[PDB]
């Protein structure tokens, strides 16, 4: 299969060619041990069965070199599905945070998590579960057709004709099945994203009353899940029919050419009677070939998902890094061009913020706020210009120099499952416990410890949704001030909190005693409290900026904004 | 298992009929090896020819029947197992419709996709293949082993060691395998929610610690090693199982006893016949039940996780049985058993009546209006709509009594068009734009590339205050007697704000209204504002009343300013 030699490591293609010679070593020690039978009962029933002894010690040996060359190359089989378990696994993970934000689409985020869901023992154990037996049901037929040709070459050239057959019903078989099994797989990949969903969303459909198996949407990709998997069970049965068909073309061509040559003289009774045996073992992979060929093309398919993430466009980057770690960068924009899709955002935004200060960003709902704190982050990446950090682009700067410059507090604040502290080390996991209860105590999250009863290990649900909407948002001010990036960004942080944890907490975000330069995407005018600049931003440019006193002189949109 | 044999009572005659046929499919696979015998033994013989004939084309013809049969008799059985799960999986989604909504909460969504997709799947084995690959491992050795110890019980005792070895390697590898297949489907549900944490909270990882120090990259190595110390001694074990049933392995030592007995005048090289014929046979069947012990403790185990939430309490709508009313009489709430977070909450909404639900961050506000949706039920006292208490109403009175708003502006992937009817799906668009048109969404969805078409999947179409005016649209057009606005129009901006409030004053003129806000300044004209301290109704009254008051409204009022 070329798509899994594609994903070996290079440090084991020594253990794979190693694989390779002891996997066609089995099946020529195999077939050399089923075509022994016919000297081994010729001789036997012979007038001198003494003679057997011959062949009864080549059988000992190749049998016994089977079990070493079958044992080692199920440790090559295990080792190499867990070296591509491994390193296709890790290779996603340290993928995919580089992969562009663009690209996690609804149909990609079900290829990249049904991607990582085949972390499971399935794929681990591919190369023992089906290349080791598919490789040798499909090569033993033709092992002992060239076998059987040092005892008679037209019987031989008869299980080889039955050979041919074999792979018509193989290549078949995967033919007719193609387009019902994408159809399987799809639609069972579409019930995966709704039960998500389904669980995700309970509140919504619930009140919405699109719960029930009948009106939900669960429901509906149930039964095309349903239909799809029966179709499959239906078009997979040409499959079965036409490897039965090849067994019994098989059994027909090796049972004639063996009568034919026993009546003509040229193939002893003992012969022909061990020939039965060898038929037998000459038509178990036919069977065997029939069993493995439908799990073929469902590894086709986890692969393909395993190859689409590897095959995902990781984001621009460079090596450079900032001439300081530690001081206050200088956050500019010249000209930034950006979109989504087709839908412009962002039409030649160019500002400049001097290090250390304090600038609060203000608009309309819908006008770009939050793309803007994410092309500083380097989440996103114009589509033309450049965004620069110290006088230094973004893009041209080094992912760990570049990820280390910026801590962010989202609009949204996810949680990651877990305790509420774990959630707050994740600024800054190296930090002393001196440091922690800072950032809690700036962010009011020391409030939390007092009410909440198992206080910072209390279990965070899946985002913060075990929490309340103005304590997740707490937790998430308090990991991004944990953490010692010269440059803050706030989206927000007023959302979800009543007014006197909103005040603390809008003090905390600059009396916070590290130099930063510091973004303030807010919401109302006492959110921009200490605030050095403003920035009106309005239909995808800033349209008017300045200070809080010099732009409500001016009675501006800034003033305007606020009187509704 | 109790568990798995009350989840798997349908199937009792299916699965009883799948033994039965298999017995017979795998004794007339054994008829033509039988009749090969017979061929063998008439060719050293010198019989007529038109006898061998027949014993030749039978045994080939048997081989077609057994093969015709055998594929059949699965094609079925996996098309019951196939409908048994469509029957189960709507099971498990119609009972996760009625739960109390804290069994979400607590469990994760991780949780539920493992449930609901991968435990049914998980019991395929045991329902297509567990009885077939049994019937046939028990029938068709005991079946051939008989038949051999009458032709010769020398060589037929030395087909036991393969056999004894093959039941001590099965028997020592389930052994042990047996606590990693019980650990097996929790490492499943924890990477399964760190991998959607993973990719949900992609824009956390690549700005706090990336790959390197994520919580996934750390889970997945230790579910890998996990992964390798169960699959290294149980593919060790698989291997050594083959090795041993092979055919290779039997006729090998069916020749080693044979050989020197025949050899010496001790036995007849035809007496052989059965065991090369037949002795070989018969360790595939071995091999099948063999490898499929896993596939039995792992079904079992599913059947009983999967039974275990069948049973879970169904927040049930009891038989015991001022429009627009909706009454909270000494009302107490605990999201955990002894934690109190709502405490004695005695209130009262009327229609034609805006109630503004304030206070800290944390006491309870959320929790209240989802108490009146019965996402939980209250843990003392009651809450009443219209005269009737909501858990002697249905869901669907309940729901069309009362619409809500939830501060978590969720999105369901479809388009539009399907968020905003997701209350009446067959709804029209022209009822559709007018409820988005209210919103103050409509203009927003109008400059998408598809129009109302466009689809809101993940990671797309909309910021965070476009996400609530959906929300908002979707409970306009629901057009409910009551409603509940769980801290609505957050996000919007003042210019959005006043208009999107000015259309619900217009359209819930009549109607009960509870607003949920943080920002005072948007609440002042509510009839009566209702402040929540710490779970507990502490003042009551207008605006100019609990300012003038003092008490917790006042202080929250005047920290406002900053
Ligand atoms: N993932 C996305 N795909 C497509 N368009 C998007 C996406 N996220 C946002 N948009 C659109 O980009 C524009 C700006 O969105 P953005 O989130 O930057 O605004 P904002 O000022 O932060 O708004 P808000 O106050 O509502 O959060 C809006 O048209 C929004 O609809
Ligand atoms: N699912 C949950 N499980 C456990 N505790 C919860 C859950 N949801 C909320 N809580 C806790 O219950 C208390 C109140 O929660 P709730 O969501 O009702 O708060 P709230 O008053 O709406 O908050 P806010 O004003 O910050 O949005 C808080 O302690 C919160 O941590
Ligand atoms: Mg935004
Ligand atoms: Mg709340
Ligand atoms: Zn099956």
């Amino acid at each position: 299969i070329r798509t899994l030699l594609r994903l070996v490591p290079a440090e084991k293609r020594g253990a794979v060619a190693g694989y390779a010679v002891l996997t066609l070593l089995s099946v020529l020690l195999r077939a050399v041990g089923a075509v022994l039978l016919i000297p081994l009962l010729a001789a036997l029933f012979s007038d001198t069965p003494s003679d057997a002894w011959l062949w009864l010690g080549w059988l000992t040996a190749v049998t016994l070199a089977g079990w070493v060359t079958d044992t080692n190359t199920a440790r090559l089989g295990f080792d190499l599905g867990f070296a591509v378990l491994s390193r296709t696994q890790h290779d996603m993970a340290d993928r995919l945070p580089n992969v562009a934000m663009s690209w996690f689409t609804p149909d990609n985020t079900a290829t990249a998590r049904q991607a990582i869901a085949a972390t499971g023992p399935e794929l681990a154990g591919l190369v023992v579960n089906l290349l080791t037996p598919l490789i040798g049901a499909a090569l033993l037929p033709a092992a002992i057709g060239v076998a059987l040709l040092f005892v008679s070459v037209p019987l031989g050239l008869a299980a080889l004709a039955g050979v041919a057959v074999l792979f018509g019903a193989l290549a078949l078989s995967g033919r007719l099945s193609r387009a019902a099994d994408k159809v399987a797989g799809e639609t069972n990949s579409a019930f995966t994203e709704r039960i998500i969903e389904f669980a995700r969303t309970q509140q919504a459909l619930r009140a919405a009353r699109r719960v029930e198996p009948a009106r939900s949407q669960v429901g509906s990709a149930l039964a095309a899940q349903h239909g799809a998997g029966l179709r499959l069970l239906t078009m997979q049965i040409p499959g079965q029919v036409l490897f039965s068909l090849a067994g019994q073309v098989a059994l027909i061509g090796f049972a004639g050419m063996a009568v034919w040559l026993t009546v003509r003289g040229q193939l002893g009774v003992p012969e022909a009677i061990a020939l039965i045996v060898v038929l037998v073992r000459y038509l178990e992979p036919f069977a065997a070939i029939a069993d493995l060929a439908p799990a073929l093309e469902t590894t086709r398919a986890t692969l393909n998902r395993i190859q689409a993430v590897l095959d995902a466009p990781t984001l621009p980057a460079g090596r450079r890094r900032l001439d300081r770690t530690g001081a206050a960068p200088s956050i500019e924009f010249d000209d930034v061009r950006f979109s989504y899709g087709d839908e412009v955002v962002l039409d030649g935004v160019s500002f400049t913020l001097r290090p250390g200060n304090t600038t609060a960003i203000v608009g309309p709902s819908g006008s770009g706020k939050t793309t803007i704190l994410s092309l500083i982050a380097g989440l996103q990446q114009p589509a033309s210009g450049r965004v620069l950090l110290d006088g230094v682009d973004v893009t041209t700067l080094d992912p760990e120099a570049r990820r280390a410059a910026v801590s962010v507090v989202f609009q949204h604040p996810y949680l990651f499952d877990g305790t509420l502290r774990d959630n707050v080390l994740v600024g800054d996991p190296e930090a002393d416990p001196d440091d922690v209860t800072a950032a809690m105590r700036l962010a009011r999250v020391d409030e939390l410890l007092d009410r909440l009863p198992d206080g910072d290990a209390t279990v965070v649900g899946e985002g913060g949704t075990a929490l309340s909407g103005g304590e997740r948002q707490r937790v998430s001010i308090a990991r991004a001030l944990l953490k010692p990036a010269p440059v803050l960004l706030v989206d927000e942080a007023t959302s979800a909190l009543d007014n006197a944890n909103e005040a603390a907490v809008v003090d905390a975000l600059t009396a916070d005693p590290r130099p930063r330069t510091r973004v303030i995407v807010a919401h109302r005018l006492a959110s921009i409290r200490h605030a050095d600049r403003v920035l009106f931003v309005e239909a995808g440019r800033v349209v008017e900026d300045g200070a809080i006193d010099e732009l409500l002189a001016a009675g501006g949109r800034f003033a305007q904004f606020w009187a509704q | 298992a109790e568990a798995g044999s009350r989840l798997l009572a349908p199937l009792k005659k299916p699965l009883i009929v799948s033994g039965v046929l298999q017995a017979l499919i795998t004794l007339i696979e054994l008829a033509p090896f039988v009749l090969l015998v017979e061929l063998a033994r008439l060719l050293l013989g010198g019989a007529e020819a038109e006898r061998l004939w027949t014993l030749g084309l039978t045994a080939v013809s048997l081989i077609g029947l057994g093969a015709v049969l055998a594929a059949a008799m699965t094609l079925w059985l996996h098309r019951v197992d196939a409908r048994f799960a469509h029957e189960l999986r709507g099971r498990l989604l119609t009972k996760l419709s009625r739960l109390p909504l804290g069994w979400f909460t607590r469990r994760g969504s991780a949780s539920t996709k493992q449930l609901v997709q991968d435990d049914t799947l998980a019991l395929h084995y045991l329902i297509t293949h567990a009885i077939p690959d049994a019937v046939a491992a028990v029938v068709a050795p005991v079946a051939v082993l008989v038949y051999l110890f009458v032709a010769d019980w020398r060589v037929a005792l030395v087909l036991f060691i393969p056999v004894l070895v093959y039941l001590v390697l099965m028997s020592v590898m389930t052994i042990q395998s047996g606590s990693k297949i019980a650990q097996a489907p929790r490492w499943a549900e924890r990477m399964g929610g760190e991998a959607g944490a993973f990719l949900e909270g992609q824009p956390v990882i690549r700005i706090f610690g990336g790959a390197a120090a994520s919580r996934f990259r750390r889970r997945l190595d230790d579910y890998i090693d996990f992964l390798v110390s169960w699959q290294r001694p149980f593919v060790g074990k698989k291997t050594l199982m083959d090795l041993v049933t092979r055919p290779a392995t039997f006729l090998w030592i069916i020749l080693v006893a044979g050989v020197p007995l025949v050899v010496t005048g001790r036995m007849d090289p035809v007496n052989l016949l059965p065991f090369l014929l037949l002795g070989t046979t018969f360790g595939a069947r071995l091999l099948g039940i063999g490898y499929g012990l896993s596939g039995i403790q792992t079904g079992m185990l599913a059947a009983r996780r999967i039974q275990t939430v069948l049973d879970e309490p169904e927040l049930v709508v009891r038989d015991r049985t001022r429009p627009g009313t909706v009454e909270l009489d000494r009302v107490s709430f605990e999201y955990r058993p002894g934690v109190p977070v709502i405490r004695d909450v005695t209130l009262t909404l009327r229609p034609g009546t805006v109630t503004a639900l304030v206070g800290p961050s944390g006491s309870g506000k959320s929790t209240l209006a989802a108490l009146v949706a019965r996402f939980h039920d209250v843990t003392q006292g009651a809450i009443r709509v219209d005269g009737r208490d909501i858990r002697t109403l249905t869901a669907d009175e309940l729901y069309r009594r009362v619409g809500f708003v939830l501060q978590d502006a969720q999105l369901v992937h479809g388009s539009v068009a399907e968020n905003i009817a997701l209350a009446e799906p067959d709804a029209g668009l022209e009822r559709i734009r007018t409820a988005a048109r209210d919103a103050q969404i409509h203009d927003r969805i109008t400059r998408m590339p598809d129009g109302y078409d466009s689809v809101l999947g993940a990671g797309s179409a909309l910021s965070g205050g476009e996400r609530q005016r959906v929300t908002i649209a979707r409970a306009i057009l629901a057009d409910t007697p009551v409603l509940v606005l769980d801290e609505a129009t957050a996000f919007a901006d003042p210019e959005s704000e006043y208009l999107v409030q000015q259309a619900i004053n217009r359209l819930t003129r009549d109607r009960t209204v509870l607003v949920i806000a943080h920002r005072l300044h948007t609440i002042t004209h509510a009839d009566q504002i209702v402040v929540l301290d710490d779970g507990r109704i502490v003042e009551v009254g207008t605006h100019d009343e609990l300012l003038a008051a003092g008490g917790r409204y006042r202080g929250l009022w005047d920290s406002g300013r900053y």
